[PDB]
């Protein structure tokens, strides 16, 4: 195993700094340099810079020089990217990446991205509302169930059904942003034998305000 | 009553010429001739060659200054031939650029080399070097206000220091022989730049002419002070070059930025500092000779009406041209502001030789036009024509070395035309100028107690 | 005009103006004396120069070893009077030295038939040797002679009775100094028992003759500790070694091999070399030859090349010849045993013409290291300039400062230098003058923006910049 | 810096077929000294990190299926997939590694073509808990169709609704290559009270007539 991992989500009020953080595992941390890359939506990847854990030297693209600041902590295998003066157009996903050879830039191992949103609008935990078919529900052999997620913030909310057990036949629709709050919905389809007979829950989860909620889909 | 009296005896006339020829040049310029000659043999030949060329030129000025006894020297000889405007265009460049830059440059060489043994391995502090240049220029324009006998006793002293330093250099050279031609850049295009880079070290031989009018006996002593000096200089130069080649290898002279100091380090050890100090005191002599001579050029320029009348005035109890001196000092110190300086002189590489060529062309035309004018010296016409022909070639070489910079110089010469038309052709007609000119003039006369000279 | 004589005198007389003239006299002299005190103040309250450390000839630039006079020349001409012909080349390389690989009468593995004093007559006569040596003095190339005893054999000190062999050397050094050589090379000191003691004796013999003679030891070793032990007791010994040889073969270790060794020795004098005998091209792959020549000429210490390093000679390129002694390629004739195998660009003649050639880089660097006070004996400060880069500044008290930037890794940089943590005395400028690059297509002489510079893979730069008070 | 143009920006292709990405660099990425070409291809599936496919133009990473073949030299480079699987829909980026900092292409969106299929349409009356809020949201799900183009009519007691309607499509499902879409209508409680019959009807190119679902509160 080699595995980098990162915090899920960060909200930044415009102009403030943020720390994005990346813990390595599965290798001798000082042997390999750590790179930070970014992905602006609809605009392609961009590389920030890299840091050497053996002496804290770091090298940065011309676009980030002085705007970024990498450091490192050898005691925990953690690398930290500080970013500063963040504007709305610096909202992005920030990825921590490891090289193959000692510093050369091609990236076999990436951490799952930290989604950085830059907005003055406040953190807002989600409101979850289950959906059940109502009239003529059991007249068909397969039945669909749903979970509206409304008025939440920031962007990353996750849905899994029955604690990830119903990983087959789930559709979760991308979020819609309205009046500076997000709306999303998730859906699953099960045998008509299952739904009235068994537990069904959308296990909605929100990294940026720590709320975890398991609404049961109960008939009308 | 009041005039510039005839103070300059023959040996002081030899001081004014040897003091301003020997310069800084021989102690730092050998490198320039080896760069274009390659070979100690070809080098030591072009040193002799531009020596005899310089003697031939000086013999034309030894003629001219007995035919025309005015102290305008190189300027007067143009005025008496080409008339008002050509003479002014010279005096403007001399006033604005050549004399104050020259005076400053050589003072800064005085400052740096006199300080150098406190700072052997590194730069002498620049804010100290510019003060010690300014203290020098200020002191010598004080001395040349106090008495021409003091001025010429100063240049006797420092002309002696210079030749003593070269004798010491030559002697150690022969001592090194007593203790027991090469690869030549034989292209004519190399040789000509060797010769043209060597002629700078003789530049100065015309300076006696600007003090013709203060010689005790000009018709004898002005040609004699030339012939008593330039052959002496030429000998001392070829012997001094010979001395360096006994001690510094060609590679070392091609790559040492103060040739005499390396020769000092090799021979004198703990006492090496003597040679830097002699290069310094050597340059002091050249500032004095230049300030002296230069004050007379502007004096004459004002007497002939080319230049504002205050500069003609003399101090009655000391008989020194105090407003011309004071002007010359101030115009020198105004070059102390400039972050670069040699460039402004390099713009006029051609100008010295051009004026010399025009003077001796003048001497040809003056022999055709007025054979009846008195001539205690009458040189065989071969020498003037040879010397002219040679200068017209060197003027072209001076351009061909850097065709941009001689163009910049030629552009600045035309700055003389605005000033000539405003200062001479316009007759200063507006009363708000004319009354202010007068008011300023009478203030200066009052302020330092000076009066016009009497014919 | 203005006032007449009489008119000016009568008005000037007024006590007010007489006092004004007296005031301004006094004022002027006061101002000049103020300036004199001021300039004396500046001269005293200003930083002094640092005394130049006394420099033996071997500080002043590169040595140059000739392990076999025959292989350097081609046969027949393979004698000392042949070498006397070549010194104009060497003088063009600006090599302040030579090392003639052993010329003494050695019979292979025979301790008794070998002598270190009589020369092996194949190479000429002592009358030739002196003729050379006097020419070399005349041309400013000091000459060292190599005294390693059994040089035609397997083990250079023989297997047996080593104290008799050391006794041969002890006598030899005296004779050859009296003959007028400037120093001695000895090799394979890992094959010498009690090595440190014999080096100490021979060093004492040499310095006891005169202060301007040296003993160059050499070892097959690449161990930092073994080398530091041979350099412990002997303090003005150059000791060439394999220590830089194990470079990682895309340079990657070198920033670290070099800065450990400087640190460990305490920045004494050193001799950089990739070996005691073999060519640079015995170790380096040929994209790094330029990059190493930039580095060997600009570290603190006396670099050392084997013959033909200056042209990137390689024993493998013309097959069959021994890796001990490859035939030097002067011109297209020089290896006639397989004619047509020599390309023009592989030869001295073929490089001498071409500003891009390896020998045009060697010649150029040799100049800088032998004239510029900063490379001649300045300090050295490494710093982290960039990912691959080994980068460092050479400097001396106020003279020109030289930043070297070697891109050892195979990936170009696209984002400038970006120096972390320079010494406060040695801070980088905003821009510096490119004095040369390892690569073509550069604006040599021009100032570069260090924050926006772009090195190619393997591009080294030599930047020159002026001092700051 | 170097710049990498990439094309086409979209590459819709059918399962089993061969496909080609082009990448085009503003300098050469052949290293003369070493005779290899510095480029890499990364696949980024929807909702995941980049995975490295090939580097130095051709060298497959371990754990990469051998249907990815990379090729080219100088400045014309191509990643090819010999026989596209349903699991391969992604954005693909080229990256140079001839200089650090590196730079990337704007990426090719691979899309899958399949036999067209009509949406499963379902409509969900407002959640009884939501009715506490003073608002209500009616939701219509359209599942497992192809191609992406679709439209929805909301009818409320027969009146057509065009204010306060929102839509979201999924990215195309890697198991079956179908799209799905959610449509949402948000009402005040009193706006949900005053009207009785709610209809979602969907027009998709597989049927002349719209598909319909509805409920009466
Ligand atoms: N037209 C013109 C005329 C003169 C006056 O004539 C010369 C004198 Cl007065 C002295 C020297 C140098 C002297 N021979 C020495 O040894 O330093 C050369 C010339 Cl051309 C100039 O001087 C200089 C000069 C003098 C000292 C340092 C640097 C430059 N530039 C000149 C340009
Ligand atoms: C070696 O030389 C040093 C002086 O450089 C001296 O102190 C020492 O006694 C000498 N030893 C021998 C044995 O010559
Ligand atoms: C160096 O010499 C030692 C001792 O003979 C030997 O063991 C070692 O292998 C040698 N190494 C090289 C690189 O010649
Ligand atoms: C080597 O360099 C380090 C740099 O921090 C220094 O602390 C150390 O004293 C030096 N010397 C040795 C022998 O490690
Ligand atoms: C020299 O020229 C040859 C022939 O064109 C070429 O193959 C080679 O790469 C060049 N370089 C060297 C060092 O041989």
């Amino acid at each position: 195993e080699v595995q980098l991992q990162q915090s899920g989500a960060e909200l930044v009020k415009p102009g403030a700094s943020v720390n994005l953080s990346c813990k390595a595992s599965g290798y001798t941390f000082t042997n390999y340099w750590m790179h930070w890359v970014r992905l602006r939506p609809g605009q392609g990847l961009e590389w920030i810079g890299e840091i050497d854990p053996s002496d804290s030297y770091s090298y940065y693209s011309q676009n980030f020089k002085g705007k970024a600041t990498l450091t490192v902590d050898q005691s925990s295998n953690t690398a930290y990217l500080q970013l500063t003066s963040l504007t709305s157009e610096d909202s992005a996903v920030y990825y921590c990446a490891r090289g193959r050879q000692t510093y050369y830039p091609w990236f076999p191992y990436w951490g799952q991205g930290t989604l950085v949103t830059v907005s003055a609008a406040k953190t807002t935990p989600p409101s979850d509302y289950p959906l059940a078919p109502g009239s003529a529900a059991q007249t068909n052999s397969m039945v669909t169930l749903g979970c509206l997620v409304k008025g939440y913030f920031p962007e990353p909310v996750t849905v899994t059904w029955n604690s990830g057990s119903l990983s087959s036949g789930v559709h979760t629709f991308p979020a819609v942003l309205q009046s500076d709050l997000y709306t999303l919905s998730s859906s699953v389809t099960v045998p008509s034998s299952t739904w009235p007979s068994e537990t069904v829950t959308c296990n909605v989860a929100h990294p940026a305000s720590s709320t975890k909620v398991d609404k049961k889909i109960v008939p009308r | 009553g009041v005039t510039l009296q005839r103070n300059i005896t023959l040996l002081n006339g030899v001081a004014i010429i040897v003091g301003t020829i020997i310069g800084s040049g021989i102690f730092v310029t050998p490198t320039g001739v080896l760069k274009e000659a390659g070979s100690p043999g070809l080098a030591l030949v072009v040193w002799a060659a531009c020596g005899v060329f310089s003697i031939v030129g000086a013999l034309c000025y030894a003629e001219l200054g007995t035919t025309i006894s005015k102290s305008g020297g190189d300027y007067a000889y143009m005025l008496e031939v080409y008339g008002s405007l050509p003479a002014f265009l010279k005096l403007w460049i001399e006033l604005l650029i050549i004399r104050p830059s020259s005076q400053y440059i050589v003072a800064l060489v005085f400052a740096t080399y006199l300080l150098k043994p406190l700072f052997p391995t590194c730069p002498v502090p620049e804010e100290a070097a510019k003060l010690v240049a300014c203290l020098c220029v200020l002191l010598l324009t004080a001395v040349n206000c106090y008495s021409v006998k003091a001025a010429t006793r100063v240049q006797d002293a420092f002309a002696a220091a210079k030749l003593l330093a070269l004798a010491l250099i030559i002697l150690l050279g022969f001592v090194q022989i007593g203790k027991g031609f090469e690869g030549t850049k034989l292209d004519v295009g190399n040789i000509v730049l060797a010769l043209y880079s060597g002629l700078f070290a003789y530049g100065g031989w015309n300076y006696l002419n600007f003090v013709t009018e203060e010689m005790i006996n000009p018709y004898r002593n002005l040609p004699l002070a030339i012939i008593i000096s330039l052959p002496i200089v030429t000998l001392v130069y070829v012997l001094t070059n010979l001395a360096y080649f006994t001690t510094l290898s060609t590679e070392q002279m091609l790559s040492s930025e103060a040739v005499a100091v390396d020769f000092g380090n090799y021979h004198l050890g703990v006492m090496s500092w003597i040679i830097p100090v002699f290069v310094g005191l050597s340059c002091f002599g050249s500032v004095n000779g230049s300030l002296f001579t230069s004050s007379r050029l502007f004096f004459v320029g004002s007497r002939e009406g080319h230049l504002p009348s205050i500069l003609s005035m003399i101090h009655p109890q000391l008989l020194t041209p105090v407003p011309s001196l004071v002007f010359t000092c101030v115009m020198t110190l105004l070059y102390a502001f400039s972050k670069d300086i040699f460039s402004v002189i390099n713009f006029f590489s051609f100008f010295n030789w051009l004026c010399v060529a025009l003077a001796i062309i003048g001497m040809i035309w003056l022999r055709h036009r007025k054979p009846e004018l008195e001539r205690p010296i009458k040189v065989n016409l071969a020498l003037p024509v040879f010397f002219i022909l040679a200068c017209l070639f060197l003027i072209a070489v001076s351009f061909w070395k850097t065709p941009v910079e001689c163009g910049i110089g030629f552009t600045i010469i035309l700055s003389g035309l605005p000033v000539y038309f405003f200062g001479v052709w316009w007759k200063n007609k507006p009363k708000w100028l004319l009354q202010g000119i007068f008011s300023t003039t009478v203030l200066c006369q009052k302020l330092m107690q000076v009066v016009p000279q009497e014919t | 005009t203005g006032l007449s004589k009489e008119e000016l005198l009568k008005v000037a007389g007024s006590p007010g103006w007489v006092r004004t003239r007296w005031a301004l006299l006094l004022l002027f002299w006061l101002g000049w004396l103020g300036m004199l005190a001021g300039a004396v103040v500046i001269i005293v309250r200003a930083p002094r120069c640092r005394e130049l450390p006394a420099q033996k000839w071997w500080h002043t630039g590169a040595l140059y070893r000739i392990g076999d006079l025959q292989a350097f020349q081609g046969h027949g001409a393979g004698n000392l009077a042949g070498l006397k012909g070549r010194l104009d080349y060497l003088s063009s390389l600006k090599v302040k030295g030579l090392v003639l690989g052993p010329i003494h009468k050695n019979q292979k593995d025979d301790v008794a038939q070998t002598d270190l004093l009589q020369i092996d007559p194949n190479f000429g006569s002592k009358e030739d040797f002196d003729s050379l040596l006097q020419s070399a003095k005349k041309k400013s190339i000091r000459v060292i002679l190599d005294l390693t005893p059994n040089y035609r054999g397997e083990n250079s000190w023989f297997s047996t009775q080593v104290d008799t062999v050391a006794t041969k050397v002890k006598d030899a050094l005296e004779f050859w100094l009296q003959a007028g050589v400037d120093g001695f090379q000895v090799r394979d000191i890992e094959n010498l028992k009690d090595a440190s003691s014999f080096l100490a004796e021979w060093q004492n013999i040499t310095k006891g003759f005169s202060e301007d003679r040296l003993l160059i030891a050499g070892t097959n070793s690449s161990d930092l500790q073994q080398i530091l032990s041979l350099l412990e007791s002997n303090k003005d010994l150059l000791l060439t070694s394999s220590y830089l040889s194990d470079s990682g073969s895309t340079g990657e270790h070198t920033k670290s091999l070099v800065t450990q060794y400087l640190n460990a020795t305490g920045n004494r004098w050193c001799s950089w070399s990739l070996s005691q005998a073999r060519l640079l091209t015995s170790f380096l792959p040929a994209q790094l030859l330029r990059l190493y020549q930039l580095m060997l000429f600009t570290l603190p210490g006396t670099p050392v090349f084997s013959y033909g390093d200056e042209i990137g000679l390689d024993a493998a390129a013309l097959p069959g010849q021994p890796m001990e002694a490859p035939v030097m390629l002067w011109d297209e004739s020089s290896f006639p045993d397989i004619p047509g195998a020599v390309s023009a660009n592989m030869t001295v003649k073929g490089q001498s013409e071409d500003p891009g050639s390896l020998l045009s880089l060697f010649r150029r660097l040799s100049d800088q290291r032998s004239k510029e006070r900063s490379l001649l004996h300045g300090d050295f400060h490494a710093f982290s300039a960039g990912p691959g880069l080994f980068s460092y500044i050479r400097h001396w008290d106020q003279n020109e400062r030289f930043l070297v930037v070697l891109n050892f890794g195979d990936v170009g940089l696209s984002a400038g230098l970006q120096a972390s943590d320079l010494p406060a005395s040695a801070s980088l400028p905003a821009k510096a003058d490119l004095l040369l690059s390892t690569q073509p297509g550069r604006e040599e002489g021009s100032p570069l923006e260090l924050e926006r510079l772009k090195l190619e893979p393997h591009e080294g730069l030599l930047l020159r910049f002026p001092y700051a008070a | 810096d170097i710049v990498l143009t990439q094309s086409p920006s979209s590459l819709a292709m059918s399962v089993g077929q061969k496909v080609t990405m082009n990448c085009k660099s503003s300098q050469s990425l052949l290293n003369n000294n070493n005779q290899k070409n510095y480029l890499a291809w990364y696949q980024q599936k929807p909702g995941q990190s980049p995975k490295l496919l090939v580097y130095f133009t051709s060298t497959r990473e371990s754990g990469v299926p051998d249907r990815f073949i990379g090729s080219g030299s100088g400045t014309d480079f191509t990643l090819t997939i010999s026989s596209v699987q349903a699991e391969d829909l992604a954005l693909y980026y080229c990256q140079q590694h001839y200089t650090i900092p590196p730079t990337f292409g704007g990426g090719t969106k691979l899309e899958i073509k399949r036999a067209d299929a009509a949406p499963t349409v379902s409509i969900f009356p407002p959640s009884s808990e939501q009715l506490t809020s003073g608002g209500a949201s009616v939701v219509c799900f359209l599942n497992n169709f192809y191609p992406k183009d679709i439209n929805v009519k909301w009818k409320i007691d027969g009146s057509e609704r065009q204010n306060g309607v929102l839509n979201s499509w999924t990215d195309q499902d890697s198991k079956d290559s179908t799209y799905s879409m959610s449509s949402t209508l948000t009402l005040t409680k009193d706006e949900y009270e005053r009207h009785n019959s709610y209809t979602c009807e969907a027009t998709h190119k597989t049927s002349t007539s719209p598909i319909v679902k509805s409920f009466n509160r």
